[PDB]
């Protein structure tokens, strides 16, 4: 869930406001799907990682 | 509103499982039809795997609802043509008629006032 | 085990001063909606009918509905969705007095 990040970015020093967010899922390196704003879905074998 | 559909959905009972035919025969009881034309804007997002961003696109889809006929407090279709056509000031021989009575006075005429 | 609740009608109207004679009475209500209907041979079992007095309530039998009532035409029964219910009181029953 994209609020999870929202409200630990809202927590650095020294930023104001978030504009925009979204996240995607890379296996391989390559782009599994178009992304999301709210909220995504993960793979059943996989951990996710930055 | 109770809206219709011609898919299933997550929230989206099928007609089928009714309980009797009477259910179904009260449920389309004194309502009528409306298809509504809606239109939106979509935003352009290049995050998205759009070629470009910075705009919006305009696009419009239908949908269909269920409306009572005559509910006092709710929306109806009386209330939709009272909201209609009742925008300016009628005659004085007119003001009190609703609107589906000031529109079946004139084919009732010839039954009277022969 | 608990006794049975109350549920009905009332009517309140000014045809119904019937002091002296014998008198046939016919109620007729028209209705609507979408239900089962009663068995014929019961419908003069299902319904109770109390009149005003001067002192007290008065009971009135329904007539079944294969039967006219005396020297007449009126009839219990049904007529589409149309219901007819029909009241005959003797010369000996009591006066129907405003409430």
């Amino acid at each position: 869930h994209t609020s999870d990040l929202y409200q630990e970015i809202l927590q650095v020093p020294g930023v104001s406001a978030i504009k925009k967010l979204s996240i995607a899922n890379y296996i391989n390196g390559l782009r599994q799907t178009q992304g999301h704003p709210w909220y995504l879905q993960l793979t059943d074998q996989y951990r996710p990682v930055l | 509103l109770v809206e219709l559909f011609e898919q299933e959905g997550n929230n989206r009972l099928a007609l089928k499982n009714l309980p009797d035919e009477n259910a179904f025969a009260r449920f389309l009881a004194d309502q009528t039809l409306v298809v509504v034309y809606e239109l939106q804007d979509q935003q352009r997002d290049s995050c998205l795997l759009d070629c470009d961003d910075t705009g919006k696109d305009r696009n419009f889809r239908l949908r269909y609802f269920l409306l009572p006929r005559s509910v006092p407090e709710k929306l109806s279709a009386e209330a939709l043509l009272q909201q209609g056509f009742s925008r300016e000031p009628l005659p004085q021989q007119w003001r009190d008629f609703s609107i589906n009575d000031i529109f079946q006075a004139q084919s009732s005429f010839f039954q009277n006032f022969f | 085990q608990r006794d049975h609740a109350r549920l009905g009608v009332a009517i309140a109207s000014d045809v119904l001063l019937l002091q002296e004679g014998r008198r046939v009475v016919e109620f007729k209500l028209s209705l609507g909606g979408f239900f089962p209907r009663l068995p014929d041979n019961q419908l003069h079992q299902a319904f109770v009918v109390y009149l005003s007095g001067e002192k007290a309530w008065i009971p009135a039998p329904i007539l079944p509905v294969g039967q006219l009532a005396t020297n007449g035409q009126e009839q219990t029964r049904w007529d589409g969705s149309n219901l007819y219910l029909v009241v005959e009181l003797a010369a000996d029953v009591a006066p129907i007095l405003p409430y």
